[PDB]
């Protein structure tokens, strides 16, 4: 495989997979949820859903073109998938959708129907999807009074104040030339995409997006969304992780991989090679957990989210999990590092080299927006092979051993104790 | 072990209060928090508020009993002196 890249003010980056049967072509902007003030919050979600609106999707589906979109903290994307013989049709449709006009998408009826639909979706997310809203409050309290705290989904109190003028103001300030990368993944060649872009004009705007004064800074805090009428207790807990373009990126991900993920109901998940499972399976402390190493442009998060029904033994869950985290600084073995190497090679090659072209388009767009070129997977495997136990211990002493944490929880979290015992459990007192 | 009676305090998880919903907490780590930022202006004005709302309930009984003790002690050291010895004679008999 190979990733090429060229420039004319726009950036054209591709992945010619000749074995695939489709071809995704779309623009990936460099603005995201982290580029909004807290009063126009959710305008990226509303651009996602006016791009995926019914009239626009119908006009797309007349030629056999499926639309896709994604709103992250750092990057938006607007991807159009088609057969590999219709890349010109997809480019001309994306041109007509964004560049040539926006007033037909931003009519009164389409905007009011879409605002109604996104208000319904945000309310449905707020009162029914519990582990994701725990993770969103974890971001909202780890990075508070700072633009990386804003949720990608938007809030009900802000999103019902947006009108068309704010949509157009965000479009003029963020849908720009240098801010964007046009991405073609799947079964298209790079030269075909560049010659077809130069065949058209496809000039988004003049460019040079707002600087955004505040820089993301981690802030140890907690938020407790206690709802006694829920059957479980969802809780995330994280420290300041590593951002992208850091030398400790793969080390932070391998540290997340050491303790892995778990599902108490699957039989092959209870037999993993984690030493936390010997403590966690005896009295059935949780139903599931997953360790995440989230990496943003300015900062990052490293921690775990979990859910449990054993609501009287939440503190034992947090206790054994954090003592296992303290094992990284002091006495992590060689076999755990080798196992995490093999599993992280596995899940990283599943992530970057799955068969779905839209996910490849999102990942390639994000990576060539942030760091200018895509690191191919072989050099990634060499960087994973270069990690030793001393690198993990040095990273854990830098980032894990007695550092501030951020906690978010909802449900029956009365069994979760104060902030100070969870904070003081980050250092063992025995080392 | 045997079961016990109904108490009014459970434990962490089943404490026994009413069910609560939509009440959110917010707390910051004390490592990123400056302690004793609220000692100056606090130990003056809040301490004067806590004294003003709460002193008179202590000061009126202290005043009553100290005045009554002082009047009794003065009457003692009167009637065991030379001036009030006939009054001591008539009230001791």
């Amino acid at each position: 495989a190979e990733v090429t890249q060229l420039s004319n003010g726009i950036v054209v980056a591709t992945e010619h997979n000749p074995s695939a049967h489709t071809a995704s072509v779309g623009v990936v902007f460099g603005s995201g949820a982290a580029n909004e003030n807290p009063y126009n919050n959710g305008v990226s979600n509303l651009w996602k859903n006016i791009f995926l609106s019914k009239e626009n999707s119908a006009v797309a589906a007349k030629e056999g073109l499926a639309l896709s979109s994604n709103i992250s903290r750092d990057f938006q994307s607007y991807i159009v998938s088609s057969l590999p013989g219709s890349t010109d049709k997809s480019l001309d449709f994306l041109n007509q959708s964004f560049i040539q006009q926006k007033a037909n998408l931003l009519s009164s009826s389409n905007f009011e129907a879409t605002k109604k639909s996104v208000l319904k979706q945000v309310q449905d997310f707020e009162e029914n999807d519990h582990p994701n809203r725990v993770l969103e409050h974890l971001h909202s309290t780890a990075f508070q009074n700072t633009p990386l705290s804003l949720p990608t989904r938007g809030t009900l109190e802000s999103l019902e104040n947006l009108v068309v003028a704010d949509l157009e103001s965000f479009a003029n300030n963020h849908f720009l030339n240098s801010n964007a990368v046009v991405v073609g993944t799947g079964n298209i060649k790079h030269e075909d995409l560049v010659n077809s872009i130069e065949s058209k004009n496809l000039s988004l705007q003049t460019g040079t997006k707002p600087v955004l004064k505040k820089k993301a800074a981690f802030l140890g805090s907690e938020v407790r969304l206690r709802d006694d009428t829920l059957p479980k207790a969802w809780i995330s807990l994280a420290v300041e992780g590593e951002p992208v373009n850091s030398p400790n990126y793969f080390v932070a991900k391998l540290a997340a991989q050491i303790f892995g993920s778990y599902n108490a109901f699957e039989p092959a998940s209870r037999l993993q090679g984690i030493k936390l499972l010997d403590n966690i399976q005896e009295y059935q402390l949780c139903d599931n957990f997953n360790h995440f190493s989230l990496s943003y442009k300015d900062s990052g998060l490293w921690g775990f989210s979990t859910a449990t029904r054993n609501v009287t033994m939440i503190d034992d869950l947090i206790h054994f999990t954090l003592k296992q985290w303290n094992r990284l600084t002091i006495s992590v073995t060689d076999t755990e590092v080798e196992r995490a190497k093999s599993l992280l090679k596995l899940q990283l090659g599943q992530l970057y080299e799955s068969g779905n072209p839209v996910n490849d388009a999102n990942l390639l767009g994000a990576e060539v927006l942030i760091k200018g070129s895509k690191l191919s997977l072989g050099e990634a495997f060499k960087k994973i092979d270069a990690i030793t136990v001393k690198d993990v211990k040095a990273w854990a002493g830098k980032r894990l051993w007695d550092q501030d944490i951020a906690i978010a929880g909802t449900g029956q979290i009365e069994g979760l104790l104060d902030y100070m015992r969870i904070r003081s459990d980050m250092s063992m007192m025995r080392w | 072990g045997p079961p016990s009676g109904k108490t009014y305090m459970g434990w962490w998880g089943h404490m026994g209060g009413p069910k609560q919903k939509g009440i959110t907490s917010y707390a910051v780590s004390p490592y990123a928090q400056k302690p004793l930022q609220g000692i100056f202006h606090n130990a003056v004005f809040n301490s004067f508020r806590r004294f003003k709302s709460q002193f008179l309930y202590v000061l009126i009984p202290a005043g009553i009993y100290w005045y009554w003790w002082k009047n009794g002690n003065e009457y003692n050291e009167f009637l065991y002196s030379k001036a009030g010895r006939e009054e001591l004679e008539r009230v001791n008999v």
